[PDB]
């Protein structure tokens, strides 16, 4: 729509795609079934989003309050966009990189910034597989190592579960600014981590489609068994109806949309351009949109499935809470009145505490009673890592075959977090042979830039990466591919190709929505982003053993230096659109 | 330590395997 002179021959022409398929069997890889492309694409989204970010904000912003908004957004800028980018990399017969220099030779930021953001998010992704690992490794032990502390102050303040998450695996010290050595244990788990990513991701696709078999189905076999036990727990269906129940208070804040956003273009694995390059392998006549519209259907089905397991899980906890927390009210009375034991129950509590303050309000003042409610504990969200480290580590301690349970919860979580770092391999090692030795060159130069994260400090500099790398740059990339697939390609040939690839064209409906409200969406979220920083003074959680309440969140404002890393992260992938697109117009 | 030596083992199994894969590479000829 804008000037795009000479946009043919950079691209392949219709007449000869026919004639590019038959020639093009050497020096470009070929998908084996469409099952092992299809299950490929399927493994790296949910892997990518239900290994830990998802099920992160449904239970921190307690349940539909979040979901709704994510499923809202899910539809009208996410179906849009994972159907964009499978017909866009199937008529282009390119990855992001060469898409997007294709489309047009200044728009290279955009490929760039998608390796980036690629490069940036897989970082620190096989630095949660490895504390997942960890975990796995240290599950095979009939006393789960987080059911006992070792009792130690720490470990006594703090749970036998959160003495083993902050002492035990992280070794946490009180601040970013306090950084220790390389904790030796965690790096084994990371060099394991990055060992097993170069084990499947050696010569690309063709070995990585033998792996995603396993890989894209343990997640949900095994999520399937966890309904079954989730339902079963006490606490379920206390919790599930708790995330039945939304609260618009969350809804009317800008940051829930924002969270719901930028989750969109998580749990579809949009603006990585690691799917760009997986449909670029399809046959030219493989029907992509069918492709897409299934993709989506799976995707909002099973984080709907995580979110009501996790939920389930809450709940228990938090009835087990509930019951323990009541019980030690009943004791501190039937003991400081001698009460005839299993006297006073749930039924005649609140009767027996005003019976017995009549009969020695003296003896009765002294008793001191928590408010042990069942809703807060619900209400009683976990911040970081800490629903698979803290909430889920801790449940199943409380479950018959605890070790089992351990096993298969970290197993599922591993599987989902490979599953991720296959596509987002594929969004590096490629924009890499567009510009196994190769594949191995990443695996070491990453697996030592991850030394970062097995410091003391190593968690809170995981937090800013979590919080920026993979936040604002996906949905501005996500904005761009939209609009310069539209408004610089053309819309109009983008409906001639769609017709000569899947043998028809996209629904008025569908065509509009891309066309304009996915876009516009996409600036409310970019909107809704600024707001909650300017809004918001940077800060972080920390955890100082030995400080005035320390089982609460200290939160401290991180460094002024901090802030130069976060204008980074966050800042060159997304400025490469521009600052390319402004050095093409004076080269 | 049981962790130590899972850990091991798995290390083991996949070095093993990528030596198997890099070999199999060499082997296509
Ligand atoms: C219903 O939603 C409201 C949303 O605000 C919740 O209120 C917050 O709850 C969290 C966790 O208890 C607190 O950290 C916030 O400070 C509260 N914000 C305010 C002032 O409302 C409320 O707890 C939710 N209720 C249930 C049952 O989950
Ligand atoms: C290791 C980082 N991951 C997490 O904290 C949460 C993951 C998680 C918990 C429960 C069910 C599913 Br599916 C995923």
């Amino acid at each position: 729509v804008l000037p795009n002179p000479g946009l043919d021959a950079r691209i392949p022409s219709l007449a000869e795609l026919e004639t590019i398929e038959q020639e093009e069997a050497s020096s470009r890889p070929k998908w084996d079934n469409k099952a092992q492309y299809m299950l490929t694409c399927l493994g790296f989204c949910v892997g990518l989003g239900n290994v830990w970010r998802f099920p992160y904000l449904c239970q921190s912003h307690g349940g539909g309050a979040f979901m709704i908004p994510f499923l809202i957004l899910l539809v009208l800028e996410g179906i849009p966009l994972l159907y964009l980018e499978f017909a866009i990399g199937q008529r282009l017969r390119r990855g992001s990189l060469g898409v997007w220099s294709s489309i047009h030779p200044a728009l290279k930021g955009l490929g760039l910034a998608s390796m980036l953001t690629s490069f940036m998010v897989g970082l620190y992704y096989n630095t949660i597989i490895s504390w997942i690992m960890w975990y796995l490794f240290n599950s095979f032990q009939e006393p789960l190592p987080w059911s006992d502390c070792p009792y130690v102050d720490e470990c006594a303040r703090s749970s036998p579960v959160d003495y083993f998450w902050y002492r035990e695996t992280l070794n946490i010290s009180t601040s970013i600014s306090d950084s220790g050595s390389i904790q030796w244990w965690m790096l084994l788990c990371l060099a394991c981590a990055w060992s097993v990513l170069y084990m499947c991701t050696i010569r690309g696709i063709e070995t990585t489609g033998k792996a995603v078999y396993i890989t894209s189905t343990l997640p949900y076999v095994v999520l399937t068994i966890f309904l079954i036990r989730g339902l079963t727990l006490k606490g379920a269906t206390n919790g599930i109806v708790f995330l039945f129940t939304p609260n618009v208070t969350e809804l009317a804040q800008p940051d829930t949309w924002l969270d719901a956003g930028a989750q969109v273009f998580f749990s579809f694995s949009l603006a990585f351009g690691g799917l760009i390059s997986f449909s670029s392998y399809n046959s030219v006549h493989n029907n992509c949109e069918k492709d897409s519209v299934i993709v989506s259907i799976i995707n909002g089905f099973t984080s709907v499935y995580v979110a009501i397991v996790v939920y389930s899980v809450i709940g228990f906890r938090a009835t087990q809470r509930y019951d323990d927390c009541f019980s030690t009210n009943i004791l501190t009375l039937i003991n400081g009145f001698d009460l005839p034991e299993g006297n006073v129950t749930q039924e005649n509590f609140v009767d027996m505490q005003q019976r017995c303050n009549a009969s020695d309000p003296a003896a009765y003042a002294q008793l001191v009673f928590q408010t042990c409610d069942i809703n807060a504990f619900l209400s009683e969200a976990v911040e970081g890592t800490g629903l698979a480290f803290i909430v889920f580590t801790e449940a199943i301690t409380k479950m018959p075959l605890s070790p089992l349970w351990s096993v298969l919860f970290f197993i599922m979580l591993f599987c989902l977090g490979l599953s991720s770092m296959f596509g987002n391999m594929e969004g590096v090692v490629v924009p890499l042979q567009d510009l196994e030795v190769l594949t191995g060159l990443i695996c070491l130069g990453t697996f030592l830039i991850g030394f970062i994260f097995t410091l003391n400090s190593g968690q809170y500099w995981l937090s800013l990466l979590d919080s920026y790398a993979g936040s604002i740059p996906l949905l501005i990339i996500a904005f761009c591919e939209m609009f310069s697939v539209v408004y610089v390609y053309g819309v109009d040939r983008f409906n001639k190709d769609i017709e000569f690839m899947i043998g028809h064209k996209p629904n008025i409906f569908w065509q509009v929505t891309w066309r304009v409200v996915s876009p516009l969406l996409m600036l409310i979220i970019f909107l809704f982003f600024f707001v909650v920083e300017v809004s918001q003074e940077l800060t972080y959680s920390i955890w100082d053993p030995g400080y005035e309440e320390f089982p609460k969140s200290q939160k401290i404002s991180y460094p002024n230096w901090v802030y130069v890393v976060v204008v980074i992260v966050a800042g060159v992938p997304s400025l490469t659109i521009p600052g390319y697109a402004i050095y093409k117009l004076i080269r | 330590s049981i962790w130590l030596i899972v850990f091991g083992v798995v290390m083991g199994v996949i070095v093993v395997g990528i030596v198997i894969l890099i070999f199999t590479g060499i082997r296509d000829r």
